[PDB]
RNA sequence: UGGAGCGUCAAUAUUCUAGUAUGAGAAAUUAACGAUUUAAGUCCUUCUUAAAUGAGGCCAUUUACCCAUAGAGGGUGCCAGGCCCGUAUAACGUUAAUGAUUACUAGAUGAUGUUUCCAAAGAGUCGUGUUGCUUGAUAGUGCAGCACUAAGUGGGUGGUAAACUCCAUCUAAAACUAAAUAUAACCAUGAGACCGAUAGUAAACAAGUACCGUGAGGGAAAGUUGAAAAGAACUCUGAAUAGAGAGUUAAACAGUACGUGAAACUGCUUAGAGGUUAAGCCCGAUGAACCUGAAUAUCCGUUAUGGAAAAUUCAUCAUUAAAA
RNA sequence: UUAUUAUAUGCACUUGUAUGAUUAACAAUGCGAAAGAUUCAGGAUACCUUCGGGACCCGUCUUGAAACACGGACCAAGGAGUCUAACAUAUGUGCAAGUUAUUGGGAUAUAAACCUAAUAGCGUAAUUAACUUGACUAAUAAUGGGAUUAGUUUUUUAGCUAUUUAUAGCUAAUUAACACAAUCCCGGGGCGUUCUAUAUAGUUAUGUAUAAUUAUGCCUCUAACUGG
RNA sequence: AGAUCAAGGUUAUGAUAUAAAUGUCCCAGUGGGCCACUUUUGGUAAGCAGAACUGGCGCUGUGGGAUGAACCAAACGUAAU
RNA sequence: ACCUAUACAUUACCGCUAAAGUAGAUGAUUUAUAUUACUUGUGAUAUAAAUUUUGAAACUUUAGUGAGUAGGAAGGUACAAU
RNA sequence: ACUUGAUCUCGGUGUUCAGUACACACAGGGACAGCAAAAGCUCGGCCUAUCGAUCCUUUUGGUUUAAAGAGUUUUUAACAA
């Protein structure tokens, strides 16, 4: 299924030692099978290129379950693409019968972080969580970061 | 869409008339509208209505019926068929070549078309000659 | 840009029938790019099934 | 080119060629105070290249 | 050997070549399984083609609070709470499975009203065609009314996208909901050590009487 | 891999191509979210360029 | 994940369900299977002269002999839709399954709340200790052996051992059970970017054969005359298989190494030559032999000038009709 | 003043010299010759004949092979860098904060193609051993800022071709502006760890003040929170 | 030590530019060397042993030294002069 | 004096490497001549004849230049199938 | 004479160098100190040797984080030297 003329064997055939050397022939396994031995005769290769192999840092959690750390993330950077931008122009006349209502857990997200630099309208954000800067940089604009259940 | 340069880079190499022959670096089209039979870009089946050629006859020897391009009344989405028109000069072996320069002025094939009608009129002739030697 | 650009495709019927009053417009796939390099690369692969 | 063939009143820009994350790994001696260049791990966690040669307790700090 | 590449872990040391599965009959198991559904939907009846009723919402964990485990039960209170016929529900095709110990009012209602939506569209063939207690009809016998055996029995499937553009637009939005979270966590952190302090404050005064 | 088989549309075949691959103006209805591909060069006639 | 009876409320009870006979349907449907029909040219000329399946021809029907829901495949002296078996649609046929009604068989009135009434439930087993194997299973994941050996608001589990308070969750130590799932074997089929007789199975064939080993076991080689045997009569010579004539075929340069028939190696003929690098060989030439390629409108011009023929949308031509 | 040199040769017309990698004029020889067929040149094609010159046997390992190194008598068939899995880079292609039917389902013409719901991977946000925590003063900003910047706008100046002397192109002199990409410096944030400020007052609520969890006062025992 | 202004002539030895600068693939091979001038250590010496510099051989044919891996000339597309 | 290399040099040819040029052909360009604006003089117009495609993946111009194992890259070439 | 700087902390440099790690050394910032009237000097030995990963065991440190149904205590583990 792979175009063989561009493979080297179509081309190296036939000069004699097939690209692998007269002195230092292509033998079976001249260094070790696999990660042998990254602690004796491959150690330079294993630190560089992978510092941190060969130890134990520690706290064992027998049977981690991947729900107790779920918490999907969203910054204030989006937050307003979740309502339409075509529903951003109308509150940008200016006219504030709004903040809107954003229910970030109905979308998929829990943690509202604060990267952001979001506009001067208020928002009403029902998410399950907070950043310190998500609470500030919303309530400065008027609205409120609110707890989803 | 349709332009003779987009049409040609699709056709340039994967053609069905181009039939290159074995040393000669990439030429020959066996087209019915080529008149200098290589494959250039502007000797070609469809180059979109610069498509003139020179055909005999049907009656050998007098004619050369000339399929003149059937032009820009056509897209050339086809025509309730028109697009080959076949005005065929006759009757004088070296007057009609003036009457082909006189006919068309599409100055790109012009000296390579009456270069062909001559080379048909060179060929259809030789019946009552090449005889006796008594 | 256009979708129209040659915007009348006549319909024909069994007796070679140029004439209808039905003249439908060129349906705008026919301006989209011809790319034989991607067609050949989808064809290479899809007929391996 | 049919409008500005010479390019009068145009702004010819290009996004960053090393924006991408293949470029994050070029090139790596741990032992210099400036590498910061992203190994080829399979997965992010503890017990994945995080122990000996990264921490001053286990082994050394790179 | 050589280079900066990604320590390998391919698990090919165990005479694996005798464990290989082909998948070349992926297509004619799709064809087998489909010709059986056609076979089985005709060998029922006008009866629905899937077809049980399959209750729930509320898949368990915190990821899927909402996207269903696929409802085995209908948990006999929901039958008894919905006008049937607990043994009888099985004879229709309601799938009565008596292992679920319904833990909510609202989950019990969610399926009771599901058991009222269907059973209001569930047409009933009579037995002896006198039909003293129908409750639906015999002129809504399926030839007259439906005869459909339509294909899916849908689950009403989960709105939440949304976004419903509202004014609340609060006045008492002066309340520090980021710090209720910091206050809630330590409340749950120090339950016991407050309760130990709620022992010495309940016992140091008993050293005053003696 | 070779584009352009000689093709014959019937009438109600031809009148559906503005739905399948939708149009230049609007997307398609029969292919969810599909949007006709845009060429790298819209005018594509060099000899008039 | 329990019940049994009572009160009890509601509905209701010539009744339906299950089953065997059941002719359902004036054979009715559906499915299997063998079927069963070949639809349509062996129509005319050419090469084979050994054979057309090839090659050319067949009014028109906007040009195609005919059929085509049948241009899958195979057989036929060469490449066959129309020669033949089939193929497509189907009929035809025997099977089966859907039992309408009727009979006997056998069973059966609840579901509904309530609090009354007795409201149980698997031990040398669980579990602990220890040992051994085992697992991702970690102060034990499973399993087993041995000493110990239970309880009944009990007992198990709740990925960190331990007491103590609770919470959550199921009911061990007894029994069944279709479907999805698996399939180098067995019956019966259809395929393929596979191999093409040193390949593919070892084996395309009298192949697990011939042979070898005391045994266990081991294990080959081996396809092709031609369309048809028309398989060479007969004659001569021989002691003879055989040779030489003859015969057969399109062909014996297809005669049982039977299609092709390569190389290696060589008997014979013809050519030239021979005491040195052993021979080969490179480069320049050579004798012999064979061979390949070769040219027409001008100096100090595609100029001066006379003869014929035919003919013309050409003229100074003119109208006219188009189609671009 | 003695000399010297250049400029002041248009119109025609030559077979003239030069210069377009400066070879061409004159003759001789011989007819592509209808099929038929000679002349002149050439042919180490692949050999034989005659001489001269050169010329060690290949493959291999090796510092070094013609080697008194190993394999090879010769010939035909066979005969050795592959499938897979997972990465990484480069290039091609599709879509782009996304993308990816393919486990399945549906349509259905047939192990294809088409269509498609719920997910799911990977990406979009990270860092801690962990619990915590979670990305620029700000409704705006590409390492914020700084250099070195290709390029577009722009400055006036003589100025160049055209000039109507309008309008271009040109160099720059040179003004200003944004400065893409890339690298080089200085920052700033997230998280971690550490020092340090709090002597802390104080910032918000429980509490507290009252009414009736509730209402409002306000101190702050308490928790939260600010700081370099 | 810096951030913005002011002044600065003709850009501050010579000769060079077969293009230089920079990433990635740290991709192939290699990680047995031998020879030589001058320097040099061990050995009595060695066509021995071990180092420093430059150039070669390895990988390299051709001319010369009758002969030769390194010597002296010279580095190699096919040809004429 | 003279002989002698695959060196030096000048030329033909092959490749490489590095530059440079060409695409309005219902256009460009000749040669004449009729007319002409006329600027004396040279252009513009009509006629008659003539030349003027290239797989632009092409064509044209110019200069330097050529050792090679192990080894890498490009372009061809044989075999068989879809 | 008097002393504990033979201390505590954060990075950086020299050497070995692959320009990796230990180890030794050095130039500093922070803190706490010693001697000295002060300036100053001291981060062991006047300078060039006097040394040792992972895993495991261990101890000292937080007034620590975790044992994933919930509380407290034992225990085990983690992190730093």
């Amino acid at each position: 299924m792979s175009n063989i003329k561009r493979k080297k064997t179509r081309k190296l055939r036939g000069h004699v030692s097939h690209g692998h050397g007269r002195i230092g022939k292509h033998r079976k396994h001249p260094g070790g099978r696999g990660n042998a031995g990254g602690m004796h005769h491959h150690r330079i290769n294993f630190d560089k290129y992978h510092p941190g192999y060969f130890g134990k840092v520690g706290m064992r959690n027998f049977h981690l379950r991947r729900q107790h750390k779920f918490r999907p993330e969203i910054n204030l950077d989006k937050l307003w693409s979740l309502v339409g931008a075509e529903k951003f122009a109308e509150l940008e006349k200016e006219k504030s019968t709004k903040a809107p209502v954003i229910d970030l857990v109905k979308f998929g997200y829990y943690k509202l972080l604060g990267r952001g630099h979001l506009p001067a309208r208020p928002v009403i954000v029902k998410a399950k969580y907070f950043s310190k800067k998500a609470e500030d940089k919303i309530k400065k604009a008027g609205g409120v970061c609110l707890l989803s259940a | 869409a349709t332009s003779s340069h987009l049409n040609w880079l699709i056709i340039r190499n994967n053609n069905a008339f181009l039939l290159k022959k074995r040393d000669v670096k990439k030429p020959f089209s066996t087209e019915p509208n080529n008149l200098a039979s290589v494959s250039s870009y502007r000797y070609s089946g469809i180059v979109h209505k610069k498509t003139l050629g020179v055909v005999p006859a049907a009656d050998k020897k007098g004619f050369t019926a000339v399929l003149k391009k059937g032009k820009y009344a056509q897209r050339p989405a086809k025509n309730t068929v028109r697009v080959d028109f076949k005005a065929g000069p006759r009757r004088s072996l070296k007057k009609l070549k003036n009457l082909l320069i006189g006919s068309k002025y599409r100055k790109d094939l012009t000296q390579a078309a009456l270069r062909r009608a001559s080379a048909v009129l060179r060929s259809q002739k030789p019946a009552p000659v090449k005889g006796k030697k008594a | 840009s256009l979708g129209n650009a040659r915007p009348l495709v006549s319909v024909y019927t069994e007796k070679n029938e140029p004439a209808k009053d039905k003249n439908i417009c060129l349906p705008a796939v026919f301006k989209a790019p011809i790319r034989p390099d991607v067609v050949n690369e989808v064809h290479q692969l899809l007929r391996r099934n | 080119a049919l409008r500005s063939p010479t390019g009068k009143n145009t702004l010819l820009l290009q996004g960053r060629r090393t924006a991408r994350t293949a470029c994050k790994h070029f090139g790596k001696a741990p032992g210099v105070p400036h590498s910061h260049t992203r190994p080829y791990v399979r997965s992010k966690g503890r017990k994945f290249e995080r122990a000996r040669g990264r921490r001053s307790s286990c082994g050394y700090k790179k | 050997g050589k280079g900066n590449n990604m320590i390998p872990n391919q698990h090919y040391h165990k005479w694996w070549q005798r464990h290989v599965k082909t998948w070349f009959n992926q297509p004619a198991r799709k064809v087998r399984r489909h010709a059986n559904r056609v076979k089985k939907a005709k060998a029922v009846f006008p009866r629905p083609a899937s077809g049980a009723l399959r209750p729930v919402v509320r898949c368990p964990t915190i990821r899927y609070h909402t996207k269903l485990r696929a409802g085995r039960g209908f948990t006999l209170e929901e039958l008894k709470g919905a006008g049937i016929g607990a043994n009888f529900a099985k004879t229709i095709g309601i799938a009565v499975d008596r292992r679920r110990k319904n833990k909510s009012l609202e989950s019990r209602q969610r399926n009771i009203q599901r058991l009222k939506e269907y059973r209001s569209k569930l047409i009933l063939f009579p037995i002896n065609e006198k039909k003293i207690r129908a409750g639906e009809s015999s002129l809504e016998e399926c030839k007259l009314a439906t005869q459909l055996k339509g294909p899916v029995l849908p689950i009403k499937n989960e709105q939440p996208a949304v976004v419903e553009f509202r004014e609340v637009t609060k006045d008492e939005k002066k309340f520090k909901a980021f710090a209720t979270l910091r206050k809630a966590r330590t409340d749950a952190r120090l339950v016991g050590i407050r309760a130990k302090r709620a022992k010495e404050a309940a016992e140091s005064e008993d050293a005053a009487k003696g | 891999g070779h584009v352009g088989r000689f093709v014959i549309w019937t009438e109600s075949a031809f009148a559906r191509l503005n739905d399948l691959f939708g149009t230049w103006k609007k997307p398609s209805t029969l292919k969810k979210g599909y949007n006709l591909p845009q060429p790298k060069m819209a005018n594509t006639d060099l000899s008039r360029l």
